[PDB]
């Protein structure tokens, strides 16, 4: 009996999910281990980038034995083209990593000192792109009908927050209408 | 069904008059109930009495809640309308009465009202005041679920 | 007036959902109502008694009247109504219950079901037999895996993966499994998620 | 302002498709011409907001959000449609029913989000400022140049919208220099008033003071509501006056007093046809009806059949007889009830009141003195000595109730003597000096004049209110709740059964009976009431007291009343016997 | 400014403040607050120049506790239903409640229970026709001082969800309940305290004109006001609790039990439960109360007994109120048939027996109103258990309780002053030049005559036939 939530995912569970996405790293180190699902790696070379899963990068970052790379889409100069492209298409939600909220929480807790110009900038940027996008969702949510919605490109977290609401009142709405014919 | 909202929804009284005489009154010393007597019946028994008959046992006189004055007043300002006062059940209830009487006209009406509440309820989904007091019980329950998804996702947002 | 006692009963059922909702969930159900449902059962026995009586009466006196049908129809519904109440309440009670048997048993080394469920004897023994039979039922699921579970716990995912537990007036040391953590009031153990899951449910650990 | 034209052409269409209002306008245009053919109706057409949403939502949201730009083009459109009606041989008014609301508000919750927006207030109305004319259209006559000359005066409440103020005085030699005399009675005056509205006393949150706002009532609406009445006003919410910003003194921070114009004022809380009169006519012949009737008064009250009989016999009341060039003999019958409390004496009277067709109730002390105008003093206003009807003038032709009739000051009683028998009130006050007529019927319930010794106590000293009063009352009924044991159990059982030929046909039964027809008097009866009367004096003056010619008068009134109950065009002997009976149970 | 600091010997000054927009109606008058705002001055001609001070507010913040609202919610929380429904399960529930009301006040158990059955309201019926019976009852505490009744009322005032204590004659500038003031109903006791408890003292010392209003109000719950330009007919759902002060002391018990209030017992007839009480002294009980006070002064620590009563059993009275609101709104009780017939037997025995008692013209009473009272007690107490249905034993308590009230309904003269004969005779055969005036001058400097005394002896002799 899962109790909470249960129909929607838990906010934590979507991080539990996203940490399964691989991203590049800069190992300080120069057994085996096969583990199960990793496939990697031959002993990591210091000052050499390589591709590994996230939860291990985070794990090895707590010990500061590795320096995570910043994603090419996580930058303020990069985000600028994205909010510029977002203000100008009030309908569509543009192009999203789909994890961007949760990577934006996770990579800022520890890895923060690795980013170039992380301070007081990107958080200001993504807290914004997580603003106009949210209100655009609430103003795109007036057009609700059964059964269709284009939620286009939308974050996993954004999906998860509003899920019970939409997929509940769709189940009051479509419920009268299917049944009245 | 097992959920409390439905079995409670069936508890509501309707002004339904009898098509026929029925001696053996279970309600008191009639003994029979004279034809065309208007007696309030809960929905649970009254639901299949309109089907089984080829003339049904009951007329199904439209409930005061569905009075065309109301179905008109809900087309003005739903967001400021107080549902919790009138029944309080509406959607749990109205959903049954639309099928029972097979009325198309008001579908398009309530299907609108419930969008208009909800475009307001995504507004109190962000972290009440007085308004939370006037929701219908089941609608209210959805407010719990949304507000909880949001609260929890905010508490996850930081530490 | 006819079937309304069930509406009041489920109306009361609702408030336990209110107490399980926000909530906070400590369990502590007030009691199972045996009395009010006894009233319901006496009322329904009344009903079915008049039902078989009239079922005898159609055989003689009513002579298959068009009206007769109604009694076997309407009053029959009432039986269903009580049922609709009686199960709706009851399943609700099993929903508030089995989940409790889930999240805590309880947990290592269960090692027995005791001191849990503050309702205890106040809740009906008929439910408690179901309950003990149910945790006996889940012991077999515990015995298939072999996974291992460890299922009762860890509804919330490990991070990362070491935590810090601050003692909360617990004695201690009762940590026999894996190692003797030597429980000591006012002592925080920089221990892995492993034994933390198991020990936090009991009430020893406090801050994760 | 082609958009104001748009509003007019838009509102045009709304009418005549659908045409459901147009028939009412036609009805208004026709009814007044029917009064023109005879030998009053306000001109305004109630618009249900209900219908407005079906056509245009855009124009619907406007009337609520910005009524200043919308109501007047719709109005000019309504006049425009009233002139295309039939035919020749006025601004009108909108109403706005609703379909509330938003905008639903009590006066406590209002200001400013609700300002410059249609509003339906509701609450108590006080103190209702006094009705007064207001000038609108100026009309003049030039001579010898003739023609016809008019100015149009725009006040603060003119139309809705704000406009450059026209006032005041008169144009007086508009060019060229011709003389202009004011033409009165061609020129138009719309009446005008304002009434403040307090929020409902029962929905008041706390000891926090009540907040009332003022409503101006234009045209017809005037004098439609007395103060203290439940009212749901509607209207546009208007802020008028400068906040002091107009001048150059500042003064303070207080400013922009607000009020509501218009608009509707929905208040909130005989006909015998063909068949009824037939029911009476059928029912008149039945011989036992009197007892049934007498039982019809008391669903909740046991026994007292005699007393109920009495109250009917008051409702009817012995015609009225005014002799040629001589005084008139009193027609109506007056009643008193005396007994220990719980006797329902105060409970009975309200049921007297309801079905009574009038009249005013008065309980002990009191007001308004009950006597004459009371010579209300002083001032009110300027110092002018004025007076108003006492408490038996406005109740004329009706049933006055008096509760705790003993507790009333003797000063008043002195006047009641004049009211009851004499049948008139006389005011020599200051003053207006006149004899004005109050010919009311009267009931009174009094306690046991100190000490529950009402049952055992002597025929005198028990009443407590000597003397002539005791006589004036035609019937003195005693109500000691004293067992009579076997009578107590029965009463209890009755009350128990209660704790779980009608009531609406009674008064209808009564009015026809009252104006039709007066039974006169017959030589069947007279010897009966003479025998009876003489008996009473001779024997009772040994038994009890008081007895006078007054009693005789009463005998005749009762006879005639019971004749009315029988609907008989004549007095009868049986009736006489009845009067005998009730006057006996009065005495014994 | 707050009364603690710094009044010294002078009346504290009051600065005028303008709230605006969303801070408006944020604060109920009477609640302590801490304002922020700018400080500034306005002109307001009243020289020279003399501009007067005000504080603009941005923005206001109320103290955490002080009626922040909404302390009156028709639903409350959840855990409250839980613990309430846990309290409904107590066998000693009634009994433990009767111990909550007067921690300080000793004895007086009948009064002590009567308060309980009062607060809980009663049967309320809207049944057709328009006539509606009401709840709940009335209570008279009348008796000589040391009864603590005037303090007890202060207590009820605290407990009851909405309550107004007015002893008068009202007080101070607010009319005794519903009041007409001109710009309308100015709202008062009977009004400002509608739908609940009203506490009155000096009940016999109230003015006439509003006494009428009361007498008419208590039965039909509605008062009609015809004053000036407002003829309104409002609604007082209040249940009056009155404590009268009796005259001349114990002899008034020697006197007929009624006859106390003015010249009329009708007051006592309207009132359902009349309790004659007294500051009775028993060395056992007197030492109890005394020792208790010695404990109270210092070393101070007795008021703890209530607190351990709270740990173990008793209710905090902060909770009792929420409870009363709860029971009051949730459920409306109804009596059982056997209980009904039982009460029929009750009342007919009352009527018959006490009639037989009054065969002798024994001076004292019985109204069906009293029966109706008994009813309202049964429903009240039924609403304590919270049950939708009444029971027989449940009523069996009520009959006896009201029986104690009847015992209160049940309970020579020197004649010195009454010796008005001397004057009436050999003093004045014409009675004139004397009357109430003579009795004064003759008894004015004779160290002697009270108004009631003078009238009593007069009424006495009037009646006596002398």
């Amino acid at each position: 009996l899962p109790a909470h939530l249960q129909q929607t995912f838990s906010p934590e569970e979507i991080q539990f999910i996203v940490e399964n996405e691989p991203i590049k790293i800069f190992p300080r180190i120069t057994w085996q281990l096969i583990t199960t699902d990793d496939k990697a790696l031959n002993n990591m070379v210091a000052m050499r980038s390589t591709e590994v899963v996230l939860w291990i990068a985070l794990l090895l970052k707590q010990q500061s034995k590795c320096s995570i790379v910043a994603p090419q889409w996580l930058t303020t100069k990069e985000l600028d083209r994205k909010i510029q492209y977002e203000k100008t298409h009030p309908d569509r939600f543009s192009e999203l990593p789909w994890n961007w909220l949760v990577l934006a929480r996770i990579l800022f807790n520890k890895a923060k000192d690795d980013f170039h110009d992380p301070i007081h900038e990107l958080r200001g940027k993504i807290q914004d792109l997580r603003e106009i996008r949210q209100i655009k969702v609430l103003k795109g949510l007036k057009y609700l009908n059964e059964s269709h919605l284009q939620l286009d490109n939308l974050s996993l977290l954004e999906i998860n927050e509003l899920r019970p609401f939409i997929t509940e009142i769709m189940d009051k709405l479509r419920e009268i209408h299917t049944a009245s014919l | 069904y097992y959920d409390i909202d439905d079995v409670l929804a069936d508890g509501t009284e309707f002004p339904c008059k009898f098509q026929y005489d029925i001696p053996g009154l279970g309600y008191n010393p009639g003994r029979p109930i004279t034809k065309n007597t208007k007696l309030s019946l809960p929905l649970w028994l009254a639901r299949i009495l309109a089907i089984v008959g080829p003339v049904p046992f009951v007329e199904l006189l439209p409930p005061d809640m569905f009075s065309t004055k109301v179905m008109n007043a809900i087309k003005t300002d739903p967001v400021a309308l107080d549902l919790h006062s009138i029944n309080s059940h509406f959607f749990s209830l109205a959903i049954k009465w639309i099928m029972l009487f097979s009325e198309k006209e008001l579908a398009n009406v309530v299907s609108e009202l419930l969008l208009q509440r909800a475009q307001e309820l995504n507004h109190h989904a962000s972290s009440t005041s007085t308004f939370l007091l006037k929701l219908e019980e089941m609608e209210k329950e959805i407010y719990k679920k949304s507000h909880e998804s949001y609260k929890d996702t905010k508490r996850w947002m930081f530490k | 007036m006819y079937g309304d006692l069930g509406n009041k009963l489920v109306l009361e059922a609702k408030r336990t959902k209110q107490l399980y909702a926000r909530s906070n969930q400590d369990v502590n159900l007030p009691m199972y109502h045996e009395d009010i449902i006894r009233n319901i059962l006496k009322e329904v026995s009344n009903l079915r008694k008049n039902t078989e009586y009239l079922k005898e009466q159609q055989q003689l006196g009513m002579l298959d009247d068009k009206v007769a049908k109604c009694q076997y129809f309407v009053t029959l519904l009432c039986m269903e109504r009580n049922k609709r109440c009686l199960l709706a309440y009851q399943r609700l009670r099993t929903d508030i219950l089995d989940s409790m048997a889930w999240n805590n048993n309880g947990l290592d080394l269960m090692s027995s079901i005791t001191f849990s469920q503050q309702d205890t004897n106040n809740l009906s023994h008929q439910e408690q037999e179901y309950l003990k039979e149910y945790c006996d039922l889940i012991t077999d699921l515990k015995s298939g895996d072999l996974v291992d579970i460890d299922l009762s716990g860890s509804l919330v995912p490990p991070s990362d993966a070491f935590i810090d537990v601050r003692v909360l007036k617990d004695a201690g040391e009762i940590q026999t499994e894996y190692g003797v953590f030597n429980l000591i009031k006012d002592s925080q153990f920089f221990v892995q998620q492993s034994d933390v899951e198991r020990l936090i449910q009991q009430g020893y650990l406090q801050l994760i | 302002d082609a958009v104001f034209g748009d509003r007019v052409r838009r509102f045009q269409e709304f009418l005549d498709t659908f045409t459901s209002y147009r028939d009412s306008v036609r009805s208004i245009q026709v009814y007044n011409s029917n009064n023109a053919a005879n030998y009053i109706l306000p001109h305004r057409i109630i618009i249900s907001l209900d219908d407005l949403r079906e056509f245009d939502r855009s124009f619907w949201s406007g009337i609520l959000v910005e009524p200043a730009y919308f109501i007047p083009p719709a109005e000019k459109a309504l006049t425009d449609l009233a002139d295309s009606m039939d035919d020749v041989p006025h601004p009108w008014k909108l109403s706005f029913k609703g379909s509330f609301g938003a905008h639903a508000l009590s006066p406590r919750t209002l200001t400013a989000q609700h300002l410059n927006k249609l509003v339906s207030v509701e609450g108590i109305v006080t103190k209702t400022s006094l009705v007064r004319p207001k000038l609108i259209r100026s009309v003049h006559y030039a001579a010898k140049t003739g023609r016809f000359h008019y100015r149009d005066y725009t006040d603060a409440t003119t139309t809705l919208t704000t406009r450059i103020p026209t006032p005041a005085i008169y144009p007086t030699e508009d060019t060229e220099g011709n003389k202009l005399t004011t033409e009165y009675g061609y020129s138009t005056f719309i009446d005008h008033q304002r009434i403040t509205v307090q929020e409902m006393p029962e929905m008041a949150p706390a000891g926090q003071l009540p907040r009332s706002i003022d409503v101006i009532l234009d045209d017809d609406l005037v004098d439609k509501t007395k103060p203290g009445d439940r009212v749901n006003v509607v209207g546009v919410f208007k802020s008028l006056g400068a906040g002091g910003m107009n001048q150059s003194n500042s003064n303070t921070l207080i400013g922009f007093k607000t009020l509501i114009l218009g608009n509707t004022v929905y208040p909130l809380h005989q006909m015998l046809t063909d068949f009824d009169i037939r029911n009476i006519n059928k029912l008149s012949k039945k011989k036992d009806i009197f007892d049934i009737l007498s039982q019809s008064l008391a669903p909740s009250i046991y026994g007292h059949d005699h007393i109920k009989k009495a109250i009917l016999l008051m409702l009817m009341g012995g015609v009225e007889k005014n002799l040629e060039n001589g005084s008139h003999l009193r027609g109506d019958i007056n009643i008193l009830m005396v007994g220990d409390p719980s006797t329902a004496k105060s409970q009975l009277l309200r049921f007297v009141l309801n079905t009574a067709s009038l009249a005013i109730a008065t309980t002990g002390r009191g007001s308004s003195g009950v006597g004459l105008t009371a010579a209300v003093t002083t001032d009110r206003e300027t110092g002018e000595r004025r007076l108003e009807a006492g408490a038996m003038v406005l109740a004329d032709r009706g049933v006055v109730c008096i509760d705790e009739f003993d507790k009333m000051t003797d000063v008043d009683r002195v006047a009641i003597h004049e009211v009851m028998e004499q049948q008139t009130v006389t005011i020599a006050k200051a003053g207006i000096h006149t004899t004005l007529n109050a010919r009311c019927s009267v009931i009174a319930a009094a306690n046991p004049v100190f000490g529950q010794y009402d049952v055992n106590r002597d025929p005198h000293q028990n009443i407590a209110l000597p003397d002539s009063l005791l006589s004036r009352f035609d019937l003195l009924f005693v109500v000691t709740d004293d067992i009579n044991e076997i009578r107590d159990r029965s009463i209890s059982e009755h009350v128990l059964r209660t704790h779980r030929v009608t009531i609406p046909f009674l008064r209808k039964y009564v009015q026809y009976a009252k104006e039709r027809v007066i039974p006169q008097l017959t030589q069947e009866a007279i010897n009966v009431i003479v025998k009876n009367y003489t008996d009473l004096r001779n024997d009772d003056n040994t038994k009890k007291s008081p007895i006078t010619a007054r009693t005789l008068e009463t005998l005749i009134r009762l006879a005639t009343a019971h004749a009315k109950v029988r609907l008989s065009k004549t007095v009868n002997k049986v009736d006489a016997k009845v009067a005998a009976n009730l006057l006996r149970f009065a005495l014994l | 400014e707050i009364p603690e600091l710094v009044p010294v010997g002078e009346m504290p000054r009051n600065l005028t403040m303008t709230c605006d927009r969303y801070l408006t109606n944020k604060v109920i008058p009477g609640t302590r607050v801490t304002i922020v705002g700018i400080y500034s001055i306005y002109n307001s001609k009243n020289g020279v120049a003399i501009r007067t001070p005000y504080i603009k507010i941005l923005g206001i913040q109320s103290d955490v506790e002080t009626s922040s609202i909404w302390n009156s919610v028709t639903m409350f929380t959840e855990e409250e239903e839980e613990e309430f429904l846990q309290l409904s399960r107590n066998p000693k529930l009634y009994e433990i409640l009767t111990n909550s009301i007067a921690p300080s006040i000793f004895g007086n158990e009948d009064i002590k229970k009567a308060i309980v059955c009062l607060l809980m309201g009663g049967s309320k019926k809207i049944l057709p026709d328009g006539m509606r019976l009401r709840g709940d009852i009335n209570v008279l505490l009348l008796g000589d001082p040391g009864t603590a009744k005037s303090q007890l009322l202060k207590f009820v005032e605290k407990v009851s969800p909405i309550a107004v204590y007015t002893s008068g004659k009202g007080s101070s500038a607010a009319g005794l309940t519903a009041s007409v003031q001109r710009d309308y109903l100015e709202g008062g006791a009977m009004v400002l305290a509608d739908g609940g408890v009203v506490c009155i003292d000096e009940f016999d010392k109230m003015r006439d004109e509003d006494r009428v209003a009361i007498h008419e109000a208590m039965e039909q719950q509605t008062i009609s006001i015809a004053k000036a330009g407002i003829t309104t007919v409002l609604n007082s759902r209040t249940s009056v609790l009155a404590a009268a002060n009796p005259i001349y002391g114990r002899y008034d018990d020697l006197k007929s039990p009624g006859d106390n209030i003015d010249f009329q017992t009708t007051i006592l007839s309207r009132f359902d439960m009349i309790f004659i009480v007294k500051d009775d002294h028993n060395e056992e009980r007197d030492i109890s109360i005394a020792n208790h006070v010695i404990n109270i002064h210092t070393g101070n620590a007795n008021a703890m007994q209530n607190q351990q009563e709270e740990n173990g059993s008793e209710i905090s009275i902060e909770k009792m109120k929420r409870y009363i609101t709860y029971c009051r709104l949730k459920c409306a009780p109804r009596l059982s048939p056997q209980a009904a017939e039982k009460l029929s037997s009750n009342f007919v025995t009352i009527r018959k027996q006490l009639l037989i008692n009054e065969l002798e013209s024994t001076e004292r009473p019985i109204t069906i109103r009293q029966l109706e009272a008994i009813i309202r007690i049964t429903e009240s107490l039924a609403k304590l258990e919270l049950s939708p249905i009444a029971q027989e034993r449940h009523v069996d308590e009520a009959i006896r309780l009201f029986q104690a009230s009847t015992m209160d309904a049940a309970s020579t003269s020197l004649s010195e002053i009454r010796r008005f004969e001397q004057e009436l005779k050999r003093r004045l055969p014409i009675g004139w030049s004397t009357s109430y005036q003579t009795l004064r001058r003759e008894f004015v400097d004779t160290h002697r005559f009270s108004q009631l005394a003078l009238d009593k002896a007069l009424y006495a002799l009037e009646k006596h036939e002398t």
